[PDB]
């Protein structure tokens, strides 16, 4: 109805937009009409409407300028609405762009826009921009200030105001802040959720009215730090269009003692007085530390402060409080209670989808060549945060800068523009940025998505099969266990010689229920146990809580099962609710080792032994880890996988690696003597002389005789 | 609302606004560096520099210096904030409208809507700086009518405001006649 | 007379409105549930003293002015006050905790002296000090000087408002040890409540007072959501029923479209909560409250536990005769026993003749598992024995079940147990029951005349007995009709409860997984005795031969040594 369809006006006047008959028509329009056209972003603007029959039906045409306010570009829609409150503008008050003026000389206003708008009566919004094209110039402005407000007709007798010094560009674009949903990708999970969880409060407050509730108001976001948090939520206050009152930490920490008090109270007084409102509270662990953190009297009465402001504000205002934070135990307890920051959210790194997102996003204006494979950079980027992927294509474009210095003179301040025009980025600078990128965020504990299915796992049908049974069912079909009130399996416990594959398991059975997957390594658990780490069990499994369904997995747990780690261990597992969707896994190469406690029921009570892959699995194994490795062709890996009897998939990756560094070897011999772009049999017949198992015989009876004893356990 | 507020006050209060005040200052002789950069002691002096005041016999700023501190003490541009007003006068009175869940004030108060304890403590800035009469002959005659009768006097006084060189971003409030009420 | 004083809007259609029948407060009693006999002492306590004060002239006395409410965080401690507060209809001045501490140095102390002397010129007055903790912390957790004037001021307001002055001083923490001690002596915060949580029928109170103005779908069954929540408080329940409302607009989102402000009338009328909604809402909610030890009512009969008849009558004469009929113990002179101490094979259900004991003497029931007990150890739980039994006196009677013993008494906790039995009050209905598979390793010293030495065997589940437990724990789900367990029983001698529990779990799955294959080609809903057989074919004992023998001869001994 309605919704115009965008198209690039001929003419360049900034307030007349061509409509077709039929929709002029449709909506009772006519020309010479002013009429409120809003784009996207909420962006509104008043325009002329001229009949146009030229444009095919439900088609306007608007101008580059027109465009550019709005946000929107070509082949978008526009909604028109009648607009025939607008009063004429008292006074106008505006100032030239900088750049546009430069080398004008004599009166701007005179020259330009005396003829532009007298006996023009073109309708003006603040904000809005206007472009003049007098004589042999063209110049934009601005409409800083119209009265009455926020929009008016300019009339003849209209003042206008030029008086005031240049508005510099720069402003607006490094500035770019109201930015949208399409600005932020890979992370549609969480977006989802605080848009749910925000705009339906304040866009539409009459849902809850007739459902009769009380809207939750605290919100809290944590996750590895350059993950977002604080560009994920700039974009929904901006959506929503709310009274957006960023209050920083740092900020409000640093000011006079007696001072910071009075800061968060007039910031909550303002938030409160013109709702709606959403305060946005970055990095409040700065704020409200930890107890055990500082104890200063100035450290307290702040916390204090802030804990009265949110008892206070539970009323019928429309106040949305978000705060951000690292990890959710750095916030004092205290702020994690009801009529509190009671909703969670967890931002987790990015996928290969979500990288290759980030990648497109940052490098939309980069003067890219043709030799790009963005999807080459995503695959080969790994727990790359948005951060380091934008680091990345900083220091890509720098060295390609630096390569193309050779044609630059430092001393001279003057660049031809040919050279410039010869700049673009190519895959080896990437590649070296690659190289010299620090990615840090999995140092910590980190939430993850995997992708594995059941096609990299060799063999194992039977517990595959017990697998599904025990965690695909529970979670795809909850009513069947309401029905006979059974409740679920919280985890299962792996054991077996090192190397089985256990970790692919436990990623197969996170990607068959979609679950996000934890891992905590041993290195992490010894750094818990002694009490220097950043991150506590506790913080697990809230984490894993928040980003429900999780599947949290412990490696090595032998060496913390040999214990106070162990106790809060049991407690955080006796402390998950049922019907929560948290699997626990857990992975040890010495079961008798582990505390018995841990195998008690209702918690990692069931025990899963993973042999050695067969000859079938081996030949999986070996097709697997060669899929992207040019082979000889005719080449059969079956009499390899038969003379490998006994070899964990770990000494098959070993032997592939061997192979293939002979290959190179020989490649690179052969080519600096100056050929080989596969590896030939001879090269793994050299690797298969130069193997060795990793496990014992010995270990091996052990493992099979502790199997042994666990089927009579159970046999009768 | 989304920044400054929109109020038209006296010409002298803007055009005071207009100016910054800053007080240049050469190269002491304690710097080391080239001739361009400064390090702490060739910066140029605030208006409301406190040493500046009490060494050149200034007892209070000059409230619109007052007001550059505040301003610059806080209100980061382009982000961090929307605007929080930096000037907020004292007020007193109890909230009769409060209600947590208490009744008005004459039966009921909670811990939220009681004056907290008032500090008194000498203020820092005045107003205005210089009051100036145009001509001796004003307060004389006001003088001379107690020097006839003997009796006190009072009179309100009429003039204007203006700048005041003297006194960074400083006020003088010229009388140009008094005025006698019926006393 | 336990109440008394229940037994008989907010001091005040547009007649109905205007009579009672964001700031609607005044909330009165019918916003309350679950929480019958606190809310009586704190009525009985406050009330009497301001709305009739001839009582106290007439015969004689100085009513007590400090009420200290403590329990777990969203309980509805402050509901309660205000509550009351607004219901007696007095002078209420309201103080808290982090405002107060918020104020500059100095200006936190003035506050307090107004608020007292307010109190005092307009009685009769109610102060109510919520989060005292905050401003009266315990004595090393703050040593700022600050933080000791504030604590001192309070101390001698409190030591001067006792006067015949009608005002009365109420004050809530969730932890009872984190206040002051110095704040709980005579003429100061002596009375102290209790908040446990809420049961079966309470948390069915709070759904209905909650959910009373949704557009509930006609198809709700809040009895079985009431069944279901376990260790929900008030608050947890207010969220489950905020996150189902949530979830059922979630899912009417679809026709509505957000580009809109303003959303077609017909939609907006069309809300309404569904079952499902219920049940998606208990499974993302979480409760907190079984963090910390608490108290919670317990409801098992001598029904839900086979077998065991000698236990029994000894358990009864043990605990019950002395509650119920303390005047022939006083005519006797002969004081009750304090203590029990079960052992014997895991899984013979120590804690349900825990519960049985302590529903049997309508005492609350405070349970201690192993990691409470080891976290207490190592000093890292917030908790401390000091504080379970001081909760347990403020909640007499009551039944402390201190399971897993031998992780402890395999030593300071030890220690502190042993003190803490020790000065109990004899008279006080305060029993202890010990829970332990390793008598031998526990701590003599525990077992002397005064403590837990009345030492009872727990022996494995008999033909019969196990024939109970296997028809209660199948009796909620629908098996094959003819279906005989009979034999399964008889097949089992030898096996624990728990094995049972396991072979009945196993049973369940068997028949989920069938119907989940049924449903996918498309039938089986009922448990057939196939099912059973597959089951049976897994499970097997949990107990060596080893372990009944050294507890055979343990019991053995035992006996031996009590008798020639
Ligand atoms: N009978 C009830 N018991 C518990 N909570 C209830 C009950 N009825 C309603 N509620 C709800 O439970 C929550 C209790 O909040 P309240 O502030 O009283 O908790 P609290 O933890 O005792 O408070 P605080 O320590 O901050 O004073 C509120 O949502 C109240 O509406
Ligand atoms: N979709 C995205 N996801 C994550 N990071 C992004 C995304 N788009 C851009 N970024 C970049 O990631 C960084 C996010 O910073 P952020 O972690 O929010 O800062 P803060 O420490 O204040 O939370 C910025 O450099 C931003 O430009
Ligand atoms: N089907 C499989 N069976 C065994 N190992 C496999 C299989 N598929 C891949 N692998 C390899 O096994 C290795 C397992 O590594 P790791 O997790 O450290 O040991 P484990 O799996 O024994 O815990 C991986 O590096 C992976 O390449
Ligand atoms: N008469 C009974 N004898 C043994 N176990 C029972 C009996 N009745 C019920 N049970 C089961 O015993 C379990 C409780 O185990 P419990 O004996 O408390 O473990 P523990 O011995 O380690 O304290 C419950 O799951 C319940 O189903
Ligand atoms: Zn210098
Ligand atoms: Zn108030």
């Amino acid at each position: 109805d309605n919704m115009l369809l965008v198209d690039d006006a001929i003419n360049d006047d900034n307030s007349v937009i061509a409509i077709n008959s039929n929709t002029m028509d449709k909506l009772e329009l006519f020309r010479g009409d002013t009429v409120l056209v809003k784009g996207k972003k909420r962006k509104d603007t008043v325009l002329i409407v001229l009949i146009d029959d030229e444009l095919e039906d439900g088609a306007c045409r608007i101008n580059r300028v027109v465009r550019n306010n709005l946000r929107i570009r070509l082949g978008d829609l526009v909604t028109i609405h009648p607009c025939p409150d607008i009063k004429y503008a008292t006074r106008i008050s505006v100032l030239p762009i900088a750049d546009t003026i430069e080398g004008i000389t004599g009166n701007l206003f005179d020259v330009f826009l005396k003829p532009y708008f007298v006996e023009a009566y073109r309708p003006v919004r603040k904000g809005d921009h206007f472009v003049v094209r007098g004589g042999m110039r063209q110049v934009e402005f601005k409409v800083v200030d119209v009265e009455p407000e926020e929009y008016a007709v300019v009339a003849q007798d209209t003042i206008i105001h030029w008086e005031g010094e240049p508005i510099n560009r720069e402003d607006e674009e490094n500035n770019m802040n109201e930015v949208g949903y399409d600005d932020i990708g890979g992370c549609r999970k969480q977006m989802a959720q605080i848009r749910e969880m925000v705009e339906l409060p304040l866009r539409h407050p009459q849902l809850f009215k007739a459902i009769g509730i009380k809207p939750p108001r605290g919100v809290l976001m944590y996750g590895p730090p350059g993950t977002g948090k604080t560009l994920m939520a700039r974009a929904v206050a901006n959506e929503t269009g709310a009274f957006f009152f960023l209050i920083n930490g740092p900020e409000v920490m640093s000011k006079m003692a007696g001072e910071s008090e009075s800061n968060l109270r007039k910031a909550f007084e303002e938030a409160e007085k013109n709702a709606p409102a959403i305060i946005f509270i970055d990095e409040i662990d700065s704020i409200a530390p930890k107890r055990d953190k500082t104890n200063g009297e100035v450290e307290r009465r702040v916390v204090s402060q802030l804990l009265t402001l949110m008892d206070g504000m539970k009323a019928r205002s429309n106040v949305v409080v978000i705060a951000a934070t690292n990890r959710p135990n750095s916030i004092d307890p205290a702020l994690r209670r009801f009529g509190r920051f009671d909703r969670e959210v967890d931002i987790g790194i990015p996928d290969a989808t979500g990288r290759l997102e980030v990648l497109r996003i940052h490098t939309k204006n980069m003067k890219l060549a043709d030799d790009v494979d963005l999807e080459a950079l995503a695959a080969e980027t790994h727990g790359y945060v948005g951060a380091d992927i934008a680091s990345l294509c900083s220091e890509a474009a720098m060295q390609q800068i630096r390569e193309k210095m050779d044609l630059i003179d430092l001393d001279e301040d003057e660049i031809d523009a040919e050279v410039l025009d010869s700049l673009g980025v190519t895959m080896d600078n990437f590649r070296f940025a690659l190289g010299n990128s620090n990615p840090s965020a999995l140092r910590e504990t980190v939430v993850e998505s995997v992708n594995v299915t059941w096609d990299d796992v060799g063999g194992l049908d039977e517990i595959k099969e017990e697998l599904k049974e025990t965690v695909e069912y529970p979670v795809l079909h909850p009513d069947q266990y309401t029905k006979f009130g059974l409740s679920p399996s919280k985890g299962v416990l792996f054991y077996g010689p090192p190397g089985t594959g256990k970790t692919l398991l436990a990623k197969a059975v996170a990607t068959e229920v979609s679950a996000n997957f934890i891992s905590v390594k041993g290195p992490e658990l010894l750094s818990m146990w002694y009490g220097e780490s950043e991150s506590n069990i506790r913080d697990i499994f809230d984490k894993a809580r928040a980003a429900a369904p999780t599947v949290v997995f412990l490696d090595e747990l032998d060496s913390i099962a040999k214990d106070r780690v162990v106790n809060q261990l049991l407690t955080e597992m006796d402390g998950m609710n049922a019907k929560k969707n948290v699997f626990v896994i857990g992975a040890t190469n010495r079961p008798d080792q582990i505390d018995p406690a841990i195998l008690r029921p209702g918690r990692l009570d069931q025990l899963i032994y993973v042999p050695l892959p067969d000859e079938n699995a081996r030949l999986s194994i070996l097709n697997a880890q060669l899929r992207k490795t040019p082979l000889e062709p005719g080449l059969e890996l079956t009499a390899i996988a038969k003379a490998t009897q006994g070899f964990s998939g770990a000494d098959l990756l070993y032997i592939v690696q061997r192979a293939a560094k002979y290959a190179i070897k020989d490649s690179i011999e052969a080519h600096r003597q100056h050929p080989v772009p596969y590896i030939t049999k001879e090269h793994f017949a050299e690797a298969m002389k130069t193997a060795k198992r990793s496990v014992s015989d010995a270990e091996l009876r052990r493992y099979e005789a502790y199997s042994q004893q666990m089927k009579a356990s159970r046999g009768q | 609302r989304y920044g400054p507020l929109r109020i038209k006050e006296l010409a002298v209060d803007e055009e005071l606004e207009k100016e910054d005040g800053l007080i240049p200052r050469q190269k002491s002789k304690l710097c080391k560096h080239g001739d361009r950069g400064m390090c702490e002691y060739c910066s140029p002096l605030p208006p409301w520099d406190k040493e500046y005041h009490e060494k050149n016999k200034i007892k209070h700023i000059s409230f619109h210096s007052y007001l550059k501190k505040l301003n610059e003490n806080a209100n980061k541009k382009e982000n961090g904030s929307s605007y929080i007003s930096p000037l907020s006068e004292p007020d007193f009175r109890i909230n009769k409208r409060c209600h947590n869940g208490h009744e008005p004030w004459p039966r009921g108060i909670c811990s939220k809507c009681q004056p907290s304890a008032i500090t008194l403590q000498q203020q820092e800035f005045r107003m205005v700086d210089h009051v100036e009469f145009q001509k001796s002959e004003i307060i004389n005659e006001f003088i001379q009518a107690w020097r006839y009768t003997g009796m006190q006097r009072f009179g309100y006084m009429y003039g204007s405001y203006s700048k005041y060189d003297n006194t960074p971003l400083g006020i003088k409030a010229v009388v140009e006649a008094i005025y006698e009420p019926p006393q």
